[PDB]
């Protein structure tokens, strides 16, 4: 399978399937005008999607409550396990599928300043400069590529076609 | 560090 992805600032397209709500950027940085400011709207261009399940995301500073960086598909400890660092990886969500540059327009955008790009599953309605999902993404992903057995490969196309606020509603409702 | 938590 070889699915591109796209994201236009409020919904995340899988071509095929359907479209999922998300955002990106911290509260007032969700703006395309904004995205070489840092934590905001992410660059547009085009990245590689690491889907290669690697179960907890590694903790570089867990006094610091500091996720290390993981080139894959890699969940975010929460609740007891997470112990005072969950008000921080409540931010995270419960998965992160990590996100790269793929070609030379995207990696030289904003000076090649910003990084560390993620797709997650937070419920905030904002995101530290990472695109944040609705969590059935996850979901869809998990039951599309297990019933695929040869290579599988997910990239994401990000092209902001409006000013509009990159705010595609992912706040937790009712 | 592109990220502090
Ligand atoms: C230190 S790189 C800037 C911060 C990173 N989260 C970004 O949005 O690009």
């Amino acid at each position: 399978m070889a699915v591109r992805l796209t994201f236009d600032g409020q919904k995340l397209t899988w071509p095929g399937i359907g479209i999922f709500k998300a955002t990106t950027g911290l509260p007032d940085l969700q703006w395309p005008d904004k995205q070489c400011v840092p934590d905001a709207a992410i660059p547009e261009g085009n990245y590689k999607l690491f889907i290669q399940f690697q179960g907890e995301a590694p903790i570089r500073n867990a006094a610091d409550c500091d996720l290390g960086p993981s080139w894959g598909w890699s969940t975010i400890p929460r609740g007891q396990a997470a112990g005072t660092c969950e008000i921080y990886w409540a931010n995270w969500g419960y998965n992160r599928i990590r996100l790269e540059s793929a070609d030379e327009k995207t990696r030289k955008a904003c000076g090649g300043k910003r990084g560390g790009f993620y797709i997650h599953d937070s419920t905030k309605g904002y995101s530290h400069g990472c695109i944040e999902v609705e969590p059935v993404f996850f979901r869809i992903l998990k039951q599309e590529t297990e019933k695929e057995n040869g290579e599988k490969t997910f990239t994401v196309n990000v092209k902001y076609v409006s000013g509009q606020q990159t705010n595609g509603g992912t706040k937790q409702g009712e | 560090h592109h990220h502090h938590h």
